[PDB]
């Protein structure tokens, strides 16, 4: 059978280029928004939407029914899971294949095998890729992390089978963390992921993250079209992304070719996907995983190959052969900013707002994939990302040039973004390079980034002076054009003047609690300190506590943020449930 | 005297307020009583017969300075304007109240949600907070211009009006 | 310091031109800006000519009050 008709099961900038590759090909497009999405650039594109219902993604974009449910009443014949959501899971791809539809990705053997990290290895392993060393298989207690420790000396990191996102992860300096570290990730993964396993691995100082985009067919070809750099990393999650992946040896850039190609075989991967590496310091390789989905920065590779990755899956997906028969020869040199609802001046945490004013730079090598506009609202629900950046040259540093340029006009208003952080990077000189290395790695922003910027305030005015009004004049001073910003009291030549009847200015007091220094205790209850959705509850009614004793756990932007009880106590009159959504100021519980 | 005035703040731990001591009330009812329970600065808070608690003189100075800044000398002449004009346009902060009230009719929330946003600042400066805490009196400004709020509290005893609540709302 | 001062938001000038602008923005200056000069005559107000009723409200809410305030 033939794609026909695709539905786009997620939101946001990926569905829009989803929905654009459609419309190249000529397909049909249906779009599934949640309520809180009910008017996103996405719903308007595509050719027809359907409202799944629902506000959090558990209960809208996570429900296979709902999906389902909506491609039959579109009549849609092929599903499409962008990234995120249910791009990885292999229950959904084996159900919608069962469904009779075309699933527009690798198959559900192949998402197990590659999701299982250990699985993984094996597969690895036996294509003959670069590892680093480690136990093969999951540790049985703490005895065995050490061994292996003291066998192959600290650092060493602790890994869980099936962890994802950058919370799978633990890492150990010294041999007396071991049992300690082990146990908090066997807790964790058994919480997080209901595997319960977790192996032990050489840990390297300052990696760079090397990976390569992989075009493979369901006849049996592969193609590499070519490498990126995402070294800079904030939380293991990836910022800022380059394509081709610069100042590797060919040595180097053909072993990573060749053994993500070999995986790939091994694995009977087919459709678009990413094998991801580690570059030590040493220059030594090593096979890091697989990603069995559109990667979110295909743009780049897109850039510099001239592939368009999505309709490579949708032929893939028809099951026709491959038209690309080499590997594409790269030509100039493309960088990828994700423009994230976060602050850079506090510690990069996402939060929600109005997008008041969105202003996409425009002009030579720049592209802009966003799933926002002026008017928009990002809600605490989803991700925190914004839109997609990305500039191309002839080379890295004319690359780097017009990334300047487009950042300085890329203008954003209303919530915080790490636009302030972009313009940073692109000229500092560790970024930049000497012309045959640089010094970025992927612990780089959080531990040596000179982070000089400020926190977002958008308007608010904070200081005495900023409660005067003010009017804005353009003015010519020998032709000469000034912008002048004169305040409404201003006094100049011995004269002028404005508010004379007693008005008086001072400090305006910000729109947060008292700041009294009881911290909340004045009451008994504790309140929810930001909109989000309770996704675990660890008290229960009667249950007795003491101060800094967590009570919920609150998810908001896909991040986790504990809430915890601010005195000793016994708790009563709990109103909350995993699942339920919570508004700022909400009482969770009192602790009488 | 105290009693016919219109503010009364107490220092905690030193200011008292009682017609009979205790010696005096052991030997006429013969009952046993502390100072605190008859007539301690929170006690006489909570009763309502101190409209503010603080813990140090300062802290009673400062919150004197707060009271009369929103205040004319007298009853003819008028109050001080404080920053009038700021934000004349909807922000974040409007917007923000669009999802303050619980989806659920059953749920409490933080009314000091609401009045930190509606008025020109948190300068919501709140008065006998002790004595019917389901209800909230406060001064605030439109505008730069003083006004009284008298608010519910669904936070504490599901905002129900009760004895305390209703005197404490008529005095404002 | 905590005044509210002239910002050129854009623009770079040179001494003689910011000269120049300063000059004539001083002299396009509003002058005396209504001063404190003002002084109180209540002589013939509105508030003296109305009808009241004999027991008219207003008489405390309007005419006392304006002959009160200060
Ligand atoms: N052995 C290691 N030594 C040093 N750093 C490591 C090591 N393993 C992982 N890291 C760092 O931690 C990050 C974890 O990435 P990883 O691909 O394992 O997880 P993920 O992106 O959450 O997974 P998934 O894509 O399967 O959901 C790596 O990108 C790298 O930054
Ligand atoms: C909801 O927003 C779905 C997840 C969107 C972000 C996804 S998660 C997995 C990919 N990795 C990443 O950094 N962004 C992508
Ligand atoms: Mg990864």
């Amino acid at each position: 059978s033939k794609i026909s008709k695709v539905l786009v099961a997620n939101r946001g900038e990926i569905a829009v280029r989803v929905i654009r590759a459609a419309k190249d090909a000529g397909l049909a497009s249906v779009a599934v928004y949640a309520e809180p999405d009910a008017d996103a650039p996405h719903v308007r594109l595509a050719d027809e939407a359907f409202a799944l219902g629902g506000q959090t993604s558990a209960e809208s974009y996570l429900v296979f029914e709902k999906i389902l449910d909506a491609a039959e009443k579109s009549g849609a014949n092929a599903i499409h899971p962008g990234y995120g959501f249910l791009s990885e899971n292999a229950d959904f791809a084996q159900a919608v294949i069962d469904a009779g539809l075309i699933w527009i990705g690798p198959s559900p053997q192949s998402i197990r095998d590659l999701g299982d990290k250990v699985t993984a290895r094996h597969i690895a392993a036996r294509a003959k890729a670069p590892l680093v060393p480690g136990t093969p298989d999951p540790v049985k207690d703490a005895d065995e992390v050490v061994a292996f420790a003291k066998e192959h000396g600290v650092p060493v990191a602790i890994k869980a089978a099936f962890g994802g996102g950058g919370r799978g992860m633990k890492v150990a300096r010294t041999l007396e963390e071991i049992p300690e570290l082990f146990e908090s990730a066997t807790r964790e993964a058994i919480a997080a992921f209901g595997r319960g396993e977790c192996f032990v691995e050489r840990y390297l100082d300052k990696p760079r993250h090397v990976e390569a985009q992989v075009i493979a067919d369901q006849h049996g070809n592969v193609v590499v079209a070519g490498t990126r750099d995402c070294s800079l990393q904030r939380r293991f999650q990836k910022l800022v992304e380059e394509a081709p992946a610069p100042f590797l040896t060919d040595a180097q850039r053909k072993e990573i070719h060749e053994s993500a190609k070999r995986i790939c075989k091994e694995a009977g991967y087919y459709g678009a996907g990413t094998v991801e590496y580690l570059v030590g310091q040493d220059g030594l390789i090593s096979f890091l995983e697989v990603n069995t989905r559109l990667q979110v920065e295909h743009p780049v590779t897109e850039e510099t190959s001239g592939i368009d990755l999505v309709r490579q899956q949708f032929k893939i997906a028809n099951g026709e052969p491959l038209d690309i028969t080499e590997d594409p020869t790269p030509r100039g040199h493309s960088f990828e900013f994700r423009i994230n609802g976060e602050d850079a001046g506090r510690g990069f945490l996402p939060a929600p707002g109005p997008v008041t004013k969105f202003v996409a730079p425009t002009g030579p090598g720049v592209r802009m994939d966003s799933g926002v506009e002026t008017g928009s609202v990002i809600g605490g629900q989803f991700d925190s990302m914004l839109a997609k950046l990305i500039v191309t040259g002839a080379t890295r540093e004319e690359a780097l040039e017009r990334s300047r340029r487009a950042l300085a006009e890329f203008t954003v208003e209303g919530l915080a973004t790490v636009i302030p952080f972009h313009r940073a990077v692109v000229s500092d000189p560790a970024f930049i390079g000497d012309g045959e290395k640089f010094d970025v790695h992927t612990r780089w922003i959080e531990t040596e980034w000179n982070n000089t910027v400020e926190p977002f305030t958008g308007g608010d005015p904070i200081e005495e002076e900023d409660t005067v009004p003010r009017q804005t004049v353009v003015v010519e001073v020998g032709g000469r054009r000034l912008e002048v910003s004169l305040p409404g009291d201003l006094a100049i030549g011995g004269g002028g003047g404005a508010a004379a009847p007693g008005v008086v200015r001072k400090k305006p007091k910000p729109r947060k609690r008292g700041g009294g220094g009881a911290k909340a205790a004045s009451g008994d209850a504790v309140t929810a300190p930001m909109q989000g959705t309770v996704v675990k509850v660890a008290v229960e009614e009667g249950q007795e506590v003491s101060a800094g004793d967590l009570v919920v756990v609150l998810e908001a932007m896909k991040m986790e943020n504990p809430v915890t009880a601010h005195k000793d106590g016994t708790i009563t009159g709990l109103a909350v449930e995993a699942g339920a959504a919570i508004t700022q100021g909400t009482v969770i519980a009192e602790i009488k | 005297s105290p009693i016919q005035t219109d503010l009364l703040v107490a220092v905690r731990d030193q200011g008292y307020m009682f017609i009979t001591g205790p010696d005096v009330i052991k030997d006429v009812t013969g009952e046993d009583v502390t100072f605190d329970e008859l007539g301690g600065a929170d006690e006489q808070a909570k009763r309502g017969n101190i409209h503010k608690v603080v813990n140090s003189e300062a802290e009673a100075y400062q919150y004197v300075r707060d009271y009369l800044s929103f205040l004319p000398s007298n009853h003819f002449d008028n109050p001080p304007i404080v920053n009038p004009g700021m934000e004349p346009e909807i922000t974040p902060h409007d917007l923000e109240l669009d999802s303050i009230v619980p989806d659920a009719d059953n749920m409490a929330y933080d009314m000091h949600e609401i009045l930190l946003r509606i008025f020109d600042d948190g300068d919501v400066f709140e008065i006998a907070e002790q004595r019917g805490p389901a209800m909230i009196t406060a001064f605030a400004r439109v505008d730069g211009h003083p006004v009284g709020v008298i608010a519910n509290q669904p936070m504490v005893l599901s905002g129900a009006i009760d004895n305390e609540a209703s005197d404490k709302a008529a005095s404002f | 310091d905590h005044e509210a001062h002239i910002k050129v938001l854009r623009g770079e000038p040179t001494p003689e031109e910011m000269a120049a602008l300063m000059a004539v923005l001083a002299s396009a200056g509003g002058g005396p800006a209504e001063p404190v000069k003002k002084e109180r005559n209540m002589w013939g107000h509105p508030v003296d000519k109305l009808r009241y009723s004999v027991f008219s409200w207003q008489r405390v809410t309007l005419l006392e009050r304006t002959h009160m305030r200060r």
